RNA sequence: UUUU
RNA sequence: GUCGGGCUCAUAACCCGAAG
RNA sequence: GGGCCCGCACAAGCGGUGGAGCAUGUGGUUUAAUUCGAUGCAACGCGAAGAACCUUACCUGGCCUUGACAUACUAGAAACUUUCCAGAGAUGGAUUGGUGAAUCUAGAUACAGGUGCUGCAUGGCUGUCGUCAGCUCGUGUCGUGAGAUGUUGGGUUAAGUCCCGCAACGAGCGCAACCCUUUUCCUUACUUGCCAGCAUUUCGGAUGGGAACUUUAAGGAUACUGCCAGUGACAAACUGGAGGAAGGCGGGGACGACGUCAAGUCAUCAUGGCCCUUACGGCCAGGGCUACACACGUGCUACAAUGGUCGGUACAAAGGGUUGCUACACAGCGAUGUGAUGCUAAUCUCAAAAAGCCGAUCGUAGUCCGGAUUGGAGUCUGCAACUCGACUCCAUGAAGUCGGAAUCGCUAGUAAUCGCGGAUCAGAAUGCCGCGGUGAAUACGUUCCCGGG
């Protein structure tokens, strides 16, 4: 994990997206790429579509999911069996 | 190598030369204490705002007459190709072949 | 080989100036550690000559031909190991004072031959 | 096969380096990417020449580079114009004052290079391999030498399957190690594809060493 | 009336000063015992002065480095055998029969390019 | 004052040369030579796969080293620091002239 | 001899019998041991019934067997719950820390199956 | 013991 | 009988193990 | 299709693999993609001496069109350097200084570009038989002639090595030798290395000093059946022994004949031919090369008492260090952090060698063996460790009690076992290439298996 004496990262375009939507109240999605920043407090509520690979999958932001990375709540391989 | 890959390393590293000073005083300026810690947040938030092609860490050693990636000596800027050719016929200074 | 080879020669074991010594804790050595393996066997002749005392060096030529040479050094170091005695000091120690005495492990295991010679 | 290279396997027995000068292990890789660009400029630039080898030295943060050419009068011209305006060249290649020293081949027949560079020019415009082969070792065992063989290689004759041809006069013996033998390699640009020409050429042994 | 010898075995090298006296040893500023804690060590050092029969007319001031047990002890025993045929050259004959005058010349063989170490190759497979 | 020369080469045929063509002329003008000491030399060693494609057993290795030579002249006379800087020394020797 | 709802091996070293106990390792066990005040080499048997409930008293202020194993199954359970990627290899019982799957996965995926 |  | 492993430059015979 | 001879080829021994868990490459399967190549021995820890982005060749989306790069043409502007907005970024817009060669910008035709195809069109490079002992010529002689002899036969040798018989006599390339390193000694050299004999000692070669010894590294000497005895054909060679550090090739490396396999490589590079040219070229962000019912190859760690843990105490070689290595001090259980010293190195440093020795404990238990897997808390490199890093701490504590048929490596400082270093590299070795410590067992023999002459 990143070191504590240099806080959590979250990229720069995003964070302000995020500052934006939570000033408006806006329900819109938020889409990107970014999928390496981590979730902070202020996240929760909001629905963000974040790359996979192909497509922007919805994540709905809980309480719960403060910490993780973005891309956790996206995974990028698909497999059902081998059968 | 095909000819845009060199060009793309001489584009990553003529920006990692334009960049070095900067970043450089960026990074002393982070790894201070008698500083402020909103400086040395500032100083954060401006650093890994640079360009990508601007960190020393995406740069990728080459042969310096073909190109090559793979089998790279820094010692001598070549790889293994082109190392064997030019020491065997001896325009290596210093260079023998090694028996213990 | 395919021509002809010589043998090679030992040694003899520092302590008692013994050959046959120093060829059976040749075959109690392994991974060179020759120090364990000395202690192993010093340790078993310094016993025996302290219970019966006899010459070391004479007892266990003696027990030696009770049992026969390299085949015959190979049962000693065996069925003093499966044993469960103590230390292998003292169970190598004790399969030399059983066989002196004709015992069943590696004294009675050449019988097994006898029988079937 | 896979015979080791006759000039590499023998170069602190018999051969000296083409390149002598020292550098901290820092500064090798400049000096070293500094002077095969000398070399590939050179030998284009003085490719209707007869060069046959080229010797780089550093003295005392300097750059001296001896060219032995069998035809020194082309690769001067008129005494002032060549040697004066090649020095302007090696400048900006070398980042250094250069110097540029001629060491005029006498008996143009008992080096490897020359050999090679003219059964190539030979080859292609289209003369018989054969032809040029057995002539280039009959011309080189009467200029004095002890041995020559010469091969050639890739689709002989404008055919469609390759081989090799070789052939040999006198003694090459190349596995003696202080047995002084000089080697060389040509490609032959032909309208068919690259040919490759192989001279060995032996001159005596070696008594002394170093 | 100070002889000296020096012997070598693996990597070791044993300066080696004799003179008469009592019997008496120092290895490195370190009496017998405390050196060598293997105790067949000591009976490799103590077997030239011992087959002489002396073992008590000497004074032996010995230094030594490189190697390890084995080779040092074995370095020992070669320097102080140098050192005494320096004295008496006579007893050349009588140190030659028990094979102490020869330097044992085996070293550790050179990984080679292609093995595991030096003799033993990976393991061969067909199919 | 005292000088100390170095010297670093990759050819040993020329540094014995170089260090023995000091010595006799810094006898000439004066005495109180420190001889040539060889300092212990580096070598190192490089291994290249010598097959365009795979055959990892099949390499050339390579060996370069570096000799090095030390020279002292305690007590130089006036005419001593002109007759060696008065001197020129072919090339692939690094000489090192140093008063402390 | 009987601590933490657990028989402890009573013909044994005190830090080496300690270790029964679910969630008492090594350092823990030495510790307890040290802060109550007790050598690591005394058996359990050699103790009087007034130092085992100091020593009981120690051991409630760590987590033991039901507690701590419940906590451990309660991460997991909210782990498949939130829906992860550690989630999800958990449900699919493949490894979590990354490593390989082509080969040698067969303490996560058990014994072999044949096809 | 079948095939090159 | 089948599936897997072994022997073979390949293949079968044969051998080992397993499931049923 | 027969005969002889040789090689860890078999036999004799020692230790493994096949069984377990993990690492790594491959096949298959799955996938948007899981980039491409290497397939008996001679592909499978192989190209790759090191895939988080980059590498990167692949996929999904967004973009450019004489182009990221060259040459020849025209017109305008010193190159260069600040501040900001949009955007995932590519990329567009706006601002600040600056005043004929170089140096950007705009337009335009030939062209550039292609890791696209053919290794069965090729050059160069490599594997393999195999360091196997063979491949030839000129004469002089035989067969009308193509050709043969030489080179075949008895021994011997590592060897077409040598001796002997021989219509052959000689000679060449291969074998050996010349080159590197190790073992003994000698000479020159005396610091940053050394400390025998003096003194001084704060006990530290530390310091007056000394040039002996160790070592460092350059040049020499020495081994040839030279001496003795036998065997042997007046032979070659072999067996013994005296000296000698060493004895018959003292040990190891490098060096790979003529040729075989349309062997491998158009993806190092070059190249004939074919194909694409608003795309099969070029630039980005995110994903993938790390997937997982399975099968195989190569390794690592164990199943313990010749051992595990804890306390004390010894003995190396070879390598690396200025964007680097760090005495020492403080903080922390620790990974590490802060300060601060020496070092461009025989000077300072990595650095602790580990197995060993002495003492205590565990007493044959799935254990004080074994360490997989999982939960929780951290450190560091980096713009960023989710997919997908390494390391530290606490807890957890699988399988495994020596492995079926079968199969592999090794002939001596070797096998076995124990640590140390480097190349690649920001970080990322159980791989690769090296270094020393301890240090064995066995070889009657050539019927059999395999390859070769
Ligand atoms: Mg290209
Ligand atoms: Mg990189
Ligand atoms: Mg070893
Ligand atoms: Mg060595
Ligand atoms: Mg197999
Ligand atoms: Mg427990
Ligand atoms: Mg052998
Ligand atoms: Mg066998
Ligand atoms: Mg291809
Ligand atoms: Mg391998
Ligand atoms: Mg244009
Ligand atoms: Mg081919
Ligand atoms: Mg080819
Ligand atoms: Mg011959
Ligand atoms: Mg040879
Ligand atoms: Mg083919
Ligand atoms: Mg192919
Ligand atoms: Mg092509
Ligand atoms: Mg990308
Ligand atoms: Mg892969
Ligand atoms: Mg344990
Ligand atoms: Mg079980
Ligand atoms: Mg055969
Ligand atoms: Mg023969």
């Amino acid at each position: 994990p990143r070191s504590l004496k240099k806080g959590p990262f979250v990229d720069a375009h995003l964070f302000a997206k995020v500052e934006a939507a939570v000033a408006s109240n806006s329900r819109k999605p938020i889409k990107t790429w970014s999928r390496r920043s981590m979730i902070l407090p202020d996240f929760v509520g909001l629905t963000i579509s974040v790359h996979n690979g192909r497509n922007h999958v919805p994540v709905i932001v809980t309480e719960h999911m403060v910490g993780h990375k973005l891309g956790e709540f996206a995974p990028t391989r698909t497999y059902r069996g081998h059968g | 190598a095909k000819k845009g890959m060199i060009n793309r390393e001489l584009k990553r590293e003529k920006t990692v030369a334009k960049y070095a000073a900067k970043r450089a005083e960026l990074k002393a300026t982070i790894a201070n204490v008698n500083a402020s810690d909103e400086e040395r947040f500032e100083a954060m938030l401006k650093l890994q705002a640079l360009p990508r092609n601007a960190s020393p860490v995406r740069l990728r050693n080459r042969c310096g007459l073909t190109g090559r990636p793979h089998g790279y000596f820094r010692k001598f800027g070549l790889s293994r190709n082109k190392l064997r050719d030019t020491v065997m016929q001896g325009d290596v200074p210093g260079v023998v072949k090694a028996s213990w | 080989r395919r021509r002809v080879v010589a043998a090679r020669e030992i040694l003899p074991d520092p302590k008692f100036s013994s050959q046959t010594i120093a060829k059976f804790m040749n075959h109690v050595m392994q991974d060179g550690k020759k120090s364990i393996a000395e202690s192993i066997v010093y340790g078993a002749l310094e016993r025996v000559q302290e219970k019966n005392k006899v010459d070391p060096v004479e007892f266990f030529e003696t027990t030696l031909e009770k049992v026969r040479t390299a085949l015959a050094m190979r049962w000693l170091v065996d069925a003093a190991a499966k044993r469960s005695e103590k230390t292998m000091a003292l169970r190598l120690a004790g399969e030399l004072l059983d066989a002196a005495e004709g015992k069943g492990a590696a004294i009675k295991k050449r019988e097994d031959v006898h029988r079937m010679a | 096969g896979q015979k080791v290279h006759p000039i590499g396997i023998r170069l602190g027995v018999v051969k000296r380096h083409n390149a002598n000068w020292y550098a901290n292990p820092k500064q090798y890789a400049e000096y070293l990417l500094k002077d095969l660009q000398v070399r590939e400029f050179l030998t284009k630039k003085l490719k209707n020449a007869m060069v046959s080898n080229i010797l780089i030295e550093r003295p005392s943060g300097a750059a001296k580079v001896t060219i032995s050419t069998a035809r020194p009068g082309i690769v001067i011209g008129k005494k002032g114009e060549d040697i004066e305006k090649l020095q302007r060249e090696l400048t900006n290649i070398m980042g250094v004052p250069a110097q540029v020293s001629i060491n005029e081949i006498d008996r143009p027949d008992l080096d490897a290079r020359l050999v090679a560079e003219a059964i190539a020019s030979q080859l292609e415009k289209r003369v018989m391999f054969r032809r040029a082969m057995k002539r280039a070792v009959q011309n080189t065992m009467r200029a004095g030498a002890k041995g020559i063989k010469v091969e050639v290689s890739g689709r002989l004759g404008g055919a469609e399957i390759a081989r090799t041809e070789w052939y040999r006069e006198g003694r090459v013996p190349l596995h003696t190690l202080r047995a002084d033998i000089d080697y060389a390699t040509m490609r032959a640009e032909t309208t068919y594809g690259t040919i490759g020409v192989k001279v060995w050429i032996f001159r005596g042994e070696i008594l002394g060493g170093m | 009336a100070t002889n000296y010898g020096t012997g070598r075995r693996k990597t070791a090298t044993a300066r080696v000063f004799l003179s008469a006296g009592t019997g008496k040893l120092v290895i490195n500023n370190r009496t017998l015992e405390q050196y060598f804690g293997r105790e067949t060590a000591r009976m490799v050092v103590r077997q030239p002065l011992e087959l002489l029969e002396a073992t008590e007319k000497y004074d032996l001031y010995i230094t030594v480095k490189g190697g390890g047990i084995g080779g040092q002890a074995g370095a020992i025993r070669h320097g102080i055998t140098r050192a005494l045929i320096a004295a008496d050259e006579t007893l050349k004959p009588v140190l030659r029969q028990a094979g102490f005058v020869t330097r044992d010349a085996r070293e550790v063989e050179r990984k080679k390019l292609g093995l595991r170490k030096a003799r033993k190759r990976p393991q061969f497979s067909k199919r | 004052q005292r000088i100390r020369i170095r010297l670093k080469s990759f050819d040993h045929r020329l540094i014995d040369q170089s260090a023995q063509e000091i010595v006799e002329t810094a006898k000439r003008t004066g005495a109180q030579v420190c001889g040539p000491i060889p300092m212990p030399t580096r070598i190192e060693r490089f291994n290249v796969l010598t097959s365009p494609h795979v055959n990892k057993d099949a390499r050339d290795q390579y060996e370069i080293r570096t000799y090095k030579r030390l020279i002292d002249i305690v007590q130089p006379t006036d005419k001593t620091v002109d007759a060696l800087m008065k001197l020129d020394l072919a090339a692939g020797v690094d000489v090192q002239i140093a008063l402390g | 001899a009987r601590i933490a709802g657990v028989n402890i091996p009573d013909n044994k070293h005190a830090v080496i019998s300690l270790t029964y106990i679910f969630g008492i390792g090594r350092h823990t066990a030495k510790n307890i041991l040290a802060a109550v005040g007790i050598t690591e080499t005394t058996k359990i048997r050699e103790l009087d019934d007034a130092q085992l409930d100091a020593i009981r008293a120690e051991v409630a202020k760590v987590p033991t067997e039901g507690d701590l194993r419940r906590e451990i199954s309660m991460n997991i359970k909210r782990l498949m719950d939130l829906g992860c990627y550690r989630g999800l290899r958990h449900r699919r019982s493949l490894p979590v820390r990354g490593q390989r799957t082509k080969t040698n996965a067969r303490t996560r995926k058990g014994p072999r199956k044949p096809i």
